[PDB]
C-alpha cells in the first residue's frame, strides 16, 4: 500500500540514468552517416544503432546492482539484450499518427520501408511495428517504461551469462517494484504488469528473427564492412 | 575478447 | 625515341583506371561522418580514408600484371602500400596556395590542424606537408602521376610479399615507362625520374611514422571504435 | 583473415 525508502531509490536512480542516456530531440543523429533513400539505408542505422548501444550501455552501468556483476556478466547480458533494450527504448520515438520513428526532421523519420533498406525484410519488421504500437498503447510512466528496460536486461536467461542466481535475483527484485509501483500509482493498472512481461517473451522472438538476419549480414563484407567495431563486437559471436 | 566493451564499462 | 606499342597500352590502361576510381568533385564526401572541429575529426577522417582504400583497391585492379598475382600478395601490397598510394593521390586535391588539401567548401577544405584532431602530431604532420609540397611542385603529367602510383604500389620490398620476383619484374618495367614516358615527352624533364623514385622514399618514412602512430589508435578502443572495418582490417597485424 | 580485402579484390 505504500512504497519503501529503497524502492524510491531505484525507481529516482533508473529515471534519471535514462535522462542522462536518452536525448529527446536526437541532436547528435547528424553526427551519423546521412541517411540515403543496395542497402542505402544500412550505413546510417548501424551508426544509429551503435550510438544507442553506447546510450544503453551507460544506462545499464547505472542500474543498481549491475556494476557489481562481473565483467564477464555485464558483456553477456549487454550482448543478449542490446537489440531488446533499443526496440524497448525506441518506443519514445515511435508515433502511432504514421506508425513510424520519428527522430526529426524527413531525414531522421523512420519508417519500416527504410528499415528494407538496411537489409531486414518486411516479414519480420511487422512484429516489430506491431510490438511497438501495443508497447505506445500501455502508455507507461516513465518509471514503468525505465523498469521495463532494467528488468529486461537483467534477464538472467541470456546465453552466456554465469551467475544466474545473482541476476535472478536483482531482476525479480526490480519486477516487485514494477508491481508496487503500478499498483499505487497506476490507477487502472490493474492487468499492466501482466502486459508488461508479455512484452518481454514478444522481445525474445523478436531479438531472435534479427539476430538471423543480422548473421546475414555479417557475413558478406561488403555489408558487414558497412557496421561499426562495436555493432560487430555486440552481435558477434566471439565470447 | 570484447576490446571495446570492456572499455565502456569504465 | 619513341614509345611503343605496349608502353602507350600501360599508359593508357593506368590513366582511365584512374578517372575510374577518383571523382575531381569529391561529392561522395556528404556520404561520410560529417567533420567536426577528444579527437573530432577522426570518424571524419577515418571515413575518408576507408573510402579511399576502396578507390586504391579500385585502381590496383586495374594495374597489368597486378590480378595474376596470389590474392595472398595482391594483399600484402594493398596492406603496405595503403597510406602511401593515398598520400600521392591526395595531392590532386592539395594546394600550395592555402598549404591544404580543398576538398569543397569550408567542411572539406582540411588544414594540418584538423588532422590534429584526428590523433596525429603536428609533428610528424610536416614531412606530410613538405612532401606534398615537392610533390606539387613538380607539375606531374597524369601519366607520370598514375604512373607512380603504380610502381608504388608494385613495390616489392613489403612485409608480406612472397613472390618478390615477378613483383619486382612488374615494377621496374613500369619504371621504365616511366624513364620512357617523361624522357619523350616530358620537355625538362632530364632530372624528373630520380626526383620520382625519391619520393618514393619519402613514403616509405612517412609510412613509417603513420604506422606508429596509428597504433596507438588501434590499441585504445575509445579510439578504435571509430574506424571503419576497411581501415582495421587494412592497417591491422593480423596477417 | 581479411574477411573485406578477398571480397573487394573481386
Ligand atoms: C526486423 C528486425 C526487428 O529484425 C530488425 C531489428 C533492428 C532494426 C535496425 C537494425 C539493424 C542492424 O541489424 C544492426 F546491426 F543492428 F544495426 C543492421 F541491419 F545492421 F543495421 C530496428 C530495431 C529498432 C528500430 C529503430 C529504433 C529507433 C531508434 C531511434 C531512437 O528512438 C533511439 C533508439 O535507441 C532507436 C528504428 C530503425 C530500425 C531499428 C533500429
Ligand atoms: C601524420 C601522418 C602522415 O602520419 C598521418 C597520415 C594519415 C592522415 C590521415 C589519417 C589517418 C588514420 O591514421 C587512418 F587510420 F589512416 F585513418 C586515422 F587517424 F585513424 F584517421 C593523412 C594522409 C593523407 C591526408 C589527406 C588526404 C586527403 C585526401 C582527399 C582526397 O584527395 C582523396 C584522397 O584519397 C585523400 C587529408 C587528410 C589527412 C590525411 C588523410
Amino acid at each position: 500500500h505504500m512504497l519503501s525508502d529503497e524502492q524510491m531509490q531505484i525507481i529516482n536512480s533508473l529515471v534519471e540514468a535514462h535522462h542522462k542516456t536518452y536525448d529527446d530531440s536526437y541532436s547528435d543523429f547528424v553526427r551519423f552517416r546521412p541517411p540515403v533513400r543496395r542497402l542505402s539505408m544500412l550505413p546510417h542505422l548501424a551508426d544509429l544503432v551503435s550510438y544507442s548501444i553506447q546510450k544503453v550501455i551507460g544506462f545499464a552501468k547505472m542500474i543498481p546492482g549491475f556494476r557489481d556483476l562481473t565483467a564477464e556478466d555485464q558483456i553477456a547480458l549487454l550482448k543478449s539484450s542490446a537489440i531488446e533494450i533499443i526496440m524497448l527504448r525506441s518506443n519514445q520515438s515511435f508515433s502511432l499518427e504514421d506508425m513510424s520513428w520519428s527522430c526529426g526532421g524527413p531525414d531522421f523519420k523512420y519508417c519500416i520501408n527504410d528499415v528494407t533498406k538496411a537489409g531486414h525484410t518486411l516479414e519480420h519488421l511487422e512484429p516489430l511495428v506491431k510490438f511497438q504500437v501495443g508497447l505506445k498503447k500501455l502508455k507507461l510512466h516513465e518509471e514503468e517504461h525505465v523498469l521495463l528496460m532494467a528488468i529486461c536486461l537483467l534477464s538472467p536467461d541470456r546465453p552466456g551469462v554465469q551467475d544466474h542466481v545473482r541476476i535472478e535475483a536483482l531482476q525479480d527484485r526490480l519486477c516487485d517494484v514494477l508491481q508496487a509501483y503500478i499498483r499505487i500509482q497506476h490507477p487502472g493498472g490493474r492487468l499492466l504488469y501482466a502486459k508488461m512481461i508479455q512484452k518481454l517473451a514478444d522481445l525474445r522472438s523478436l531479438n531472435e528473427e534479427h539476430s538471423k538476419q543480422y548473421r546475414s549480414l555479417s557475413f558478406q563484407p561488403e555489408h558487414s564492412m558497412q557496421l561499426t567495431p562495436l555493432v560487430l563486437e555486440v552481435f558477434g559471436s566471439e565470447v | 575478447r570484447h576490446k571495446i566493451l570492456h572499455r565502456l564499462l569504465q
